[PDB]
C-alpha cells in the first residue's frame, strides 16, 4: 500500500551486512552444525553435496583453497543485545511464544511467581542487613566474617519462611509507621502565645 | 472435509440440543392461590406492547442520523428486522424458554436502544462507516461519467460481453451457453485483474512455501546500510 | 472554611488514626486484582463468538441473515460483485 | 551508538547501571544550609561525621 | 528391602550415608590406655578435654 514500505521500514530493522555478496566466502554449513537434531546425518551429506558442487566432486580443489569463516554470524551477540534494550518485552515474548504455548497450570505459575519474588524479598532483607553491619562498622565494632548465620554462641533468626502459617503470626517492621511523638506539636503553643504578646 | 466425531456432542442433561430450559436443581414449581399467602414476581404481560414500542423507537432515532437517504432507510428497516426476527425462527424453543422467553427479549432489545437512543451503538457506527465508503465510491464514478469517461466497471462489463461472441462464435457445435461458462469467463478476468493492482498480500503464503510479508527476509544477505534522504 | 475540610490533612493524621496509609493500598491492590480477572472475562467472549459465526451452520438447517450482513451485501459490495451481476443480467435477462 | 555516548554521560554521575543496586554520586557545594532540618536529631550527626576506632574489647560504645 | 534393613543396621553407626560428609559415632569403653601415644601432646589435651569461656574481651587466650 501507500504506507507500507514506509512503516514497515520504521518498525522493523534489517541486516546491513553483505556478508553473502562475495561468492567463494559462502558458507556450505561446516561452521555452526546442529548436532542433536534427529536429520543431523541428512544435514551433514547436504554439507558434502555442497562442498563435491563446488569442485565438480574434485575435493582436492577445496582442499588446496582457502577455507573462512561465516562472515554473516559477525556480531549477531551484539545485534541481539541492541533489540533487547530496544524492545525488552517484545523480544522476550518472542523468544519464549514456541515455549510458552504449553502452559503449566495456576499452582506452577504461582510456584514460579511465589518464590521467585519471595527470593528478591530476602535479597533486599540481606542487603538491607549489610548497611546494619557497615553502621555497627562505624559505630565501633570490628566485623569478622560476614551474615548473620552466627556460627558462635549467638541466637540467629533465619528470616520468615514463606507459609502462610507464619504469614500470619508475623510481619516485618514497617519503618514509616516509627514517628516522632505528636506531643512535639504542642510547642506550637509557644508560638501562638508570643504572637498575642508582641500584639500580631 | 472435517465432521464432528462425538455422537453425543449436543446432548445436555435436558435433551438434544436444549437450550432454552437447561436443567438446574431448582426448578419451576406451581402455585396454589387456596395455599398462597403472599408472593414476589416480576414477570407480567406487558412484553407485547414494550416489543412494539421498542422497535418503534429502534427504526425512529436510527433515522434520525440518515439524512434522509431512502435506500439507507430502506436497507436498515431489513437489518431491523433481522434482528427482531430471531426469536421467530430459531431452533431454539423460544417458547419454552425457562422464565419467560418474551420478557427476556425485550429486556434484552431495550439495552440496544438505550445505546440507540446516545447514538452510539455499533450498529449504528458500523453504518455511517459503510455508507460513506459506499457514497465515496458512487461519487468517483458520478464524476467520470460527467466527464464523458468510462467508469473501471464499464470496461469489464464491455470487456465481458466482447468475451461470450468470441466464445459462442466459435462454439458452433453445442449452443447450450451455460451459466458455469459464463462465470469461469468472468473469474479468468477477475483473478487478472485482481493480480494486476497493487493489493496488500492478503495470502500467507506466496508461489513457494513462504510467507508474503516484509519480514520473510532470509539469507544471503545482500542488502547495504541504508540510505538517506537526498536535497 | 469549614472542619470538614480537615479531612484533606495527611501531615497530621498519625494524630487521629493513621489508617488512610495503609486501607488504600488494598484498594489498588484489590483494583488491580479486578482488572486482571474482569478483563479476562469480557475480552475472552471473542474466541466463541468468531468460531461459532463460521462453524456452526448446517445445510439441513436455515441460516438467517444477521444486520451486518444486510448493510455489507447492500452497501459495501465490491465493483467485481457490481459487475458479475449485471453481467448476469445482460447475457441472460436483456441479450438472452 | 549515540544511546552508548549518552549513557557514558549519564553513567558519569548514575555509577551502577542495575537497578536496586547502589546510588548515584553528586559532589555539591558546602554552605550553611546542608542538612539544616536534621540538625536536631543527634544520631544522623554521629554516622554522617564520626568513623569510630574499635578497640580490643570489640563493642560499640555502651 | 533386604540391603535398605542392612543399611538401616550400618547407618546406626556411621550416620551420614553421603561421602565427605561426616564421621560414625561409635561409644567405646574408657580405659588408661586410651590415646595412650599421644599423651605427650598438650594441644591434643586441650582440644579434646577442655571447652573455654568466651568473655567479654572476645580473643583467645593470651
Ligand atoms: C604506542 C602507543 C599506542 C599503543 C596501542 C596499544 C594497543 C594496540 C591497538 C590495537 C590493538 C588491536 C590490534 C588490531 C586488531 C585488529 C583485529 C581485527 O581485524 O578485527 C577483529 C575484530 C573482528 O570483529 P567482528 O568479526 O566484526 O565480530 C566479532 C565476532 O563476529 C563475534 O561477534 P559476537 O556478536 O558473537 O560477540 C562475541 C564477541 C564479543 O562479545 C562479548 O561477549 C564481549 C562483550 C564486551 C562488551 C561487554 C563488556 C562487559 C562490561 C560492560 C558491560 C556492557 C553492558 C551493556 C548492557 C547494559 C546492561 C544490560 O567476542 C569477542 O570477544 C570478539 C572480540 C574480537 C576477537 C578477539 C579475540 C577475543 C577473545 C578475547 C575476549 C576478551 C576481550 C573481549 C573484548 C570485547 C570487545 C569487543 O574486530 C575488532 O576487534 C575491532 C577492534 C579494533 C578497534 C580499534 C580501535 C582503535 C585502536 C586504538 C585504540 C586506543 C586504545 C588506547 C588504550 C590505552 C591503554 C589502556
Ligand atoms: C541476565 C539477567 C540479569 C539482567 C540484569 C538486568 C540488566 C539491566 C536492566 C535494568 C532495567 C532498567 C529498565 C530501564 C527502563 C526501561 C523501561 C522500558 O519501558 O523499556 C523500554 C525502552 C524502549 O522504549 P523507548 O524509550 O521508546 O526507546 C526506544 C527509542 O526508539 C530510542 O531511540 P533509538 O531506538 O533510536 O535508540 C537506539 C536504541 C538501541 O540502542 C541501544 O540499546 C544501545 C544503547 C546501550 C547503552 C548502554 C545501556 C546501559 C544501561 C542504560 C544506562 C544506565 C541506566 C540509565 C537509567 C535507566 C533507568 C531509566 O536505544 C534504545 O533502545 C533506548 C536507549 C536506552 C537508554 C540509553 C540512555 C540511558 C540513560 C537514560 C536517561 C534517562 C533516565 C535518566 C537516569 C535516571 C536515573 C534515576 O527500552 C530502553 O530504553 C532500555 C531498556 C533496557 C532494559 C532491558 C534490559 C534487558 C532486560 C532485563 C533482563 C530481563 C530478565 C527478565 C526475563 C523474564 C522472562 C519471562
Ligand atoms: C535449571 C537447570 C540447572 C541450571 C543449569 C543450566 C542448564 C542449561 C539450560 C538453562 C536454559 C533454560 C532454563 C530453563 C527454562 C525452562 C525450560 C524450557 O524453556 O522449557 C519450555 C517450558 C515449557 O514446559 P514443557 O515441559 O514443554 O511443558 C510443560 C507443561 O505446561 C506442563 O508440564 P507438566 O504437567 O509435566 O508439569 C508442570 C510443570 C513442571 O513442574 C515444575 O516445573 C515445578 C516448578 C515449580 C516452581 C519452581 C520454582 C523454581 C525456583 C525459583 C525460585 C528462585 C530460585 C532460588 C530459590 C530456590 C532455590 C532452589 O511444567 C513446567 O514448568 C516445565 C518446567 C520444568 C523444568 C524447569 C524447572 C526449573 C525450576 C528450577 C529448578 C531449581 C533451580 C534452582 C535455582 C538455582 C539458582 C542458583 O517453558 C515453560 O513455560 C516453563 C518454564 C516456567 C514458566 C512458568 C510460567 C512463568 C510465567 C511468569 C509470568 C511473570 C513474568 C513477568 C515478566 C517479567 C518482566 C518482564
Ligand atoms: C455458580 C457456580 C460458582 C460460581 C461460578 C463463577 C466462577 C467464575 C469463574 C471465572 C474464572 C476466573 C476468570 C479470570 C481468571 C483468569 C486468570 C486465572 O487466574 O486463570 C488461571 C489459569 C487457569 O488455570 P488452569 O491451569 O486452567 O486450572 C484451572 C482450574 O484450576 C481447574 O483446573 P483443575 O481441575 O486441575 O484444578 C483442580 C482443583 C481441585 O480443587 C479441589 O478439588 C478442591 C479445592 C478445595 C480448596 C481448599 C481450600 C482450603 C482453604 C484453606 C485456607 C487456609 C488459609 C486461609 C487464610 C485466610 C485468612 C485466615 O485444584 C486447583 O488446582 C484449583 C486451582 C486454584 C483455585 C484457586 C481458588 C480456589 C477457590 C475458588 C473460589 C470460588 C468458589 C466458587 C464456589 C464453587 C463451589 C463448588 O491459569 C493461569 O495461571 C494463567 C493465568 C496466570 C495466573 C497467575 C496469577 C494468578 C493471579 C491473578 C489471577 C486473576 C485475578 C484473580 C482472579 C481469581 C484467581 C484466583
Amino acid at each position: 500500500s501507500l504506507h507500507e514500505k514506509m512503516q514497515t521500514d520504521y518498525l522493523w530493522v534489517k541486516d546491513h551486512s553483505q556478508a553473502d555478496s562475495w561468492a567463494k566466502a559462502r558458507t556450505h554449513g561446516y561452521n555452526y552444525i546442529a548436532h542433536t537434531v534427529p536429520n543431523k546425518k541428512e544435514r551433514y551429506e547436504m554439507i558434502w553435496r555442497s562442498m563435491g558442487k563446488s569442485t565438480d566432486w574434485e575435493l582436492e580443489k577445496f582442499r588446496l583453497g582457502k577455507k573462512f569463516p561465516d562472515r554473516g554470524n559477525k556480531r549477531r551477540w551484539f545485534k541481539n543485545l541492541f533489540r533487547l534494550i530496544k524492545n525488552p518485552m517484545g523480544y522476550i515474548f518472542w523468544k519464549t511464544y514456541k515455549a510458552r504455548l504449553a502452559k503449566p497450570s495456576l499452582i506452577v505459575t504461582s510456584m514460579f511467581i511465589g518464590f521467585t519474588l519471595g527470593f528478591i524479598k530476602l535479597k533486599a532483607q540481606s542487603i538491607a542487613y549489610s548497611k546494619k553491619q557497615y553502621a555497627t562498622l562505624r559505630a565501633g565494632k570490628n566485623i569478622e566474617g560476614s551474615g548473620q548465620v552466627h556460627f558462635g554462641y549467638h541466637d540467629q533468626k533465619w528470616g520468615m519462611p514463606a507459609i502462610p502459617m507464619f504469614q500470619l503470626m508475623y510481619y516485618e517492621l514497617p519503618g514509616n509507621s516509627i514517628v516522632v511523638n505528636p506531643c512535639r506539636n504542642q510547642n506550637y503553643r509557644l508560638y501562638f502565645e508570643m504572637r498575642k504578646k508582641l500584639g500580631i | 472435509g472435517y465432521k464432528i466425531r462425538n455422537k453425543s456432542i449436543f446432548w445436555t442433561r435436558a435433551g438434544w440440543k436444549n437450550n432454552w430450559h437447561p436443567k438446574n436443581f431448582n426448578a419451576p414449581r406451581p402455585s396454589y392461590g387456596e395455599f398462597t399467602m403472599g408472593i414476589r414476581c416480576r414477570n407480567d404481560h406487558h412484553s407485547f406492547l414494550r416489543y412494539v414500542q421498542t422497535y418503534r423507537n429502534m427504526s425512529r432515532h436510527c433515522k434520525q442520523y440518515f439524512l434522509g437517504d431512502k435506500q439507507l432507510e430502506e436497507t436498515f428497516i431489513l437489518g431491523l428486522r433481522s434482528l427482531f426476527l430471531v426469536p421467530y425462527d430459531s431452533q431454539c424453543l423460544t417458547d419454552q424458554i425457562k422464565h419467560g422467553g418474551e420478557r427476556r427479549f425485550v429486556d434484552q432489545l431495550d439495552r440496544d436502544f438505550e445505546l440507540i437512543s446516545y447514538n452510539t451503538h455499533p450498529y449504528q457506527l458500523f453504518t455511517y462507516t459503510v455508507r460513506n465508503e459506499h457514497l465515496a465510491w458512487k461519487n468517483e464514478q458520478y464524476e467520470k461519467i460527467q466527464k464523458g469517461e468510462k467508469t473501471f466497471e464499464q470496461e469489464l462489463l464491455d470487456y465481458l460481453d466482447e468475451q461470450v461472441l468470441a466464445e459462442k462464435a466459435k462454439l458452433r457445435d453445442g449452443q447450450n451457453f451455460s451459466i458455469e461458462r459464463m462465470t469461469e469467463i468472468a473469474l479468468h478476468v477477475f483473478r487478472k485483474a485482481r493480480a494486476g493492482k497493487v493489493r496488500p498480500a492478503q495470502d500467507v503464503r506466496g508461489p513457494d512455501g513462504n510467507v508474503n510479508d516484509f519480514l520473510e527476509q532470509r539469507r544471503p544477505f545482500e542488502h547495504p546500510n541504508p540510505t538517506g534522504v537526498t536535497h | 472554611i469549614l472542619d470538614y475540610l480537615f479531612l484533606l490533612d495527611l501531615n497530621d493524621d498519625l494524630t487521629r488514626k493513621a489508617v488512610f496509609e495503609q486501607v488504600i493500598i488494598f484498594i489498588f491492590i484489590y483494583c488491580t486484582m479486578n482488572f486482571l480477572a474482569w478483563s479476562t472475562v469480557v475480552e475472552l467472549i471473542w474466541p466463541t463468538h468468531f468460531f461459532n459465526r463460521r462453524h456452526s451452520s448446517s445445510q439441513e438447517f436455515i441460516r438467517f441473515r444477521t444486520y451486518t450482513e444486510v448493510l455489507l451485501k447492500i452497501s459495501a459490495y465490491n465493483d467485481f460483485f457490481y459487475v458479475l451481476n449485471n453481467y448476469y443480467y445482460n447475457q441472460k435477462l436483456i441479450l438472452k | 551508538f549515540v544511546m552508548y555516548a549518552f549513557a557514558a554521560k549519564v553513567l558519569d554521575h548514575l555509577g551502577n547501571p542495575f537497578p536496586f543496586s547502589g546510588h548515584g554520586q553528586i559532589v555539591a557545594a558546602a554552605d550553611r544550609w546542608n542538612h539544616w532540618d536534621v540538625r536536631c536529631y543527634d544520631n544522623v550527626m554521629k554516622a554522617l561525621k564520626y568513623i569510630r576506632i574499635p578497640t580490643v574489647q570489640n563493642n560499640i560504645p555502651e
